[PDB]
């Protein structure tokens, strides 16, 4: 069969080169730590307003200054 | 005598493949054949300038 992938690259290397970017384009994105950021990009994006909550016992974190160390990580954008 | 014009066959192996899969697809004939043979435009054109010019004769 090894013969195959270079006796019909002779004759009809049209639909070959095809194929060579129909595959190892399905394949990639199980392979790259690059992806799982292109959600982790996508998912702090704020389109709507932020509504705030209440205390009521608890009190769990995130008091009325926003500016305190307070929430969570999303300030890994502006040092990459 | 003779002479035989287009009787030969390909070479058909691994390597002269590449140099016609080149050809096909990324067209290294057609530029290098005819982006080039006729642009030489920069020879100077040769036109008789008729109603005061004219052309040779023989007597
Ligand atoms: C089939 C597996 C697909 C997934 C492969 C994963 C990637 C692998 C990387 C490429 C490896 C090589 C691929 C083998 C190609 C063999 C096909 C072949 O030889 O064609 C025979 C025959 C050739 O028969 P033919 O003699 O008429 O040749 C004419 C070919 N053209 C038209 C180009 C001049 O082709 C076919 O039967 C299929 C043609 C339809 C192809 C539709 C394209 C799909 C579009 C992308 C999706």
């Amino acid at each position: 069969v090894a013969a195959f992938l270079k006796n019909v690259w002779a004759k009809e290397p049209v639909l070959v080169a095809s194929f060579a970017i129909a595959g190892l384009a399905v394949i990639l994105p199980t392979l790259s730590p690059y992806t799982k950021y292109s959600l982790m990009i996508n998912r702090a994006t704020p389109y709507n307003y932020p509504v705030p909550l209440r205390d009521d016992g608890n009190m769990p974190d995130v008091p009325s200054h926003p500016q305190d160390p307070q929430g969570p990580s999303l300030e890994w954008l502006k040092r990459l | 005598t003779y002479k035989y014009v287009n009787l030969r066959e390909p070479s058909m192996d691994m390597k002269s493949v590449t140099d016609r899969a080149a050809q096909t697809l990324l067209w290294t004939e057609l530029i290098r054949g005819l982006g080039m043979t006729l642009s030489y435009l920069f020879r100077e054109p040769a036109t008789i300038n008729y109603p005061f010019e004219k052309g040779p004769l023989s007597p």
